[PDB]
């Protein structure tokens, strides 16, 4: 305590940290407390979409010979893998910030648990190559073959309050028109374009409105607009949440323990570990339910 | 920076480290190669690269309450706690300069100066393999490698 | 002067299929930054006669 | 983020006068300092512009 050579000095050891980002974990927050939970081992999951059919003749009298045919089925797979991560120090070092009372571990604890779900975002939104069972691969978000890829022909960084709302109609039609779903829909930007759309509008002139209160005004399709770090610059997605678009499936859910110590030397050590899959529904013909703008 | 390279051991959550103590010489960072001498004091290897037999021994970072991190020197003259690796472990060591790292699981040899490089494994002592695919330019990055 | 700690962010994960591979280890690094306490002064004065 | 520490407050006395014809004089004095937060990375606090 206080050696008199450097007693000029004050410390108060007692840490900030870090903050995360603006909309990080929006997206993966709302599927996973909608997720539907299914027992451990159980590597890949199924379900059926049947079909439409049915030729009709039409006549004067009636007596012709009437038609017939039936409706076929097809299977749709996803995958659910597993995440883990640990952290751990020695034993001479752990003895002595236990003395001077130095919370070293919880602020581990704390700290590995939000980089084991920051990397659930690199498999939501990127995917891998690298788990598949037998066709049950996921790709991501940005290049999967269950994803509607539409490509923006306007920069919604740059451009001025109509264009946006002229292009972002042209976006929610992949999904009324040439893919018949229906529901209410949900939006996710960039940091960067929720940042530019609440500058002046350009076109109403009686006092002083911003973009995001036009696009919420014009379009009441959108459920929930927010915003999500997974995107940078001109990009966006409108989708469906619940078991009838995006949905997930939690394997296991995110549990923790400790590494149990033998001799008296042993190192601390303390593992985390979390399952989970996820999978966007299409229908039996292939009209899909999720749009990834450019 | 997803991958935080900030514990110089880090080859499982149930295998313990061989520790080797001993005195130092000179100075130098965590992760490189490194060779027992008379006395009892370790330093840098300084032996050749066509040289077989010698022990796979690398610095460990030291500890948190002595100022030791994955980037500080350590004090000369003084404990140096090192690490001999069992085959079978992932170790981060440091390479040199001007390789890059395509493939996992390229044969891993000791250049002369304590840092590893890329070497053909018909005439070097092949430590370790790699496990991770980045491209180094500046001689004293970390790069995750299997100990086999 | 005046110190104070601001620790740092960690954290390794690899993703598997089996559940069943060498899984990674880390810890929490740490440094101080500081500042200073300086005095500053000041006075004012007239004569006696005046 | 940006913050101050005050070592002492402000405050003033008056030197004493010792003879019939010690001037008059008052002394004010003041202690403080200043610093805006930064992380481990770098991550500031304040910006200035041009």
């Amino acid at each position: 305590m206080q050696r008199v050579d450097e007693m000029y000095r004050l410390v108060d050891s007692t840490g900030t940290g870090e903050d995360r980002d603006w909309g990080n974990q929006t997206l993966l927050g709302r599927l996973l407390s909608q997720a539907q939970t299914v027992s451990i081992g159980k590597k890949v999951i199924e379900s059926r979409r049947y079909s439409e059919a049915g030729r009709i003749n039409r006549s004067m009298s009636g007596q012709t010979d009437i038609d017939m045919d039936k409706t076929k089925s097809s299977y749709q797979k996803m995958v659910i893998p597993v995440f883990d991560g640990a952290y751990g120090r020695d034993f001479r070092d752990y003895e002595a910030m236990r003395s001077e009372m130095l919370p070293a571990l919880a602020e581990d604890s704390e700290e590995i648990e939000f980089t084991l779900l920051d990397d659930v975002n690199d498999y939501l939104w990127n995917g891998d190559a690298k788990l598949k069972v037998d066709t049950a691969v996921w790709g991501g978000l940005k290049a999967d073959a269950s994803v509607a890829a539409y490509s923006l022909g306007a920069d919604l960084t740059t451009a001025t309050e109509a264009q946006v709302v002229a292009e972002l109609l042209a976006l929610l039609d992949v999904l009324r028109i040439t893919n018949k779903k229906s529901g209410p829909f949900e939006l996710y930007i960039s940091p960067q374009i929720m940042s530019n759309w609440q500058k002046l509008a350009g076109a109403n002139t009686n006092g002083f409105m911003n973009i995001m209160a036009a696009v919420r005004a014009l379009i009441p399709e959108f459920s929930v607009v927010e915003a999500d770090s997974a995107l940078q610059g001109n990009q966006v997605l409108c989708s469906v949440v619940g078991t009838r678009g995006l949905h997930a499936k939690i394997g296991m859910m995110m549990s923790s323990y400790q590494v149990p110590r033998v001799m008296h030397n042993d190192p601390y050590q303390f593992v985390k570990w979390f399952a989970a899959g996820f999978q966007s529904n299409n229908s039996f013909s292939g009209l899909k339910s999720t749009v990834y703008g450019s | 920076m997803a991958n935080s390279k900030n514990s110089i051991f880090v080859g499982g959550a149930g295998r313990v480290k061989q520790t080797i103590e001993g005195l130092a010489q000179s100075a130098f960072k965590p992760g490189q190669l490194l060779a027992r001498a008379a006395g009892d004091a370790i330093d840098v290897t300084a032996k050749a690269s066509t040289t077989y037999g010698n022990e796979f021994l690398i610095c460990d970072d030291q500890p948190q309450t002595l100022g030791g991190g994955t980037d500080v020197a350590v004090t000369a003259g003084d404990t140096v706690q090192a690490i001999s690796v069992l085959p079978g472990q992932y170790v981060l060591l440091s390479f040199a300069a001007t390789q890059n790292v395509t493939t996992k699981g390229a044969a891993v040899a000791s250049n002369g100066d304590g840092n590893f490089k890329l070497g053909n494994p018909a005439t070097e002592q092949t430590f370790a393999v790699t496990e991770e695919i980045i491209n180094v330019t500046t001689a004293g990055t970390l790069v995750l490698c299997r100990a086999i």
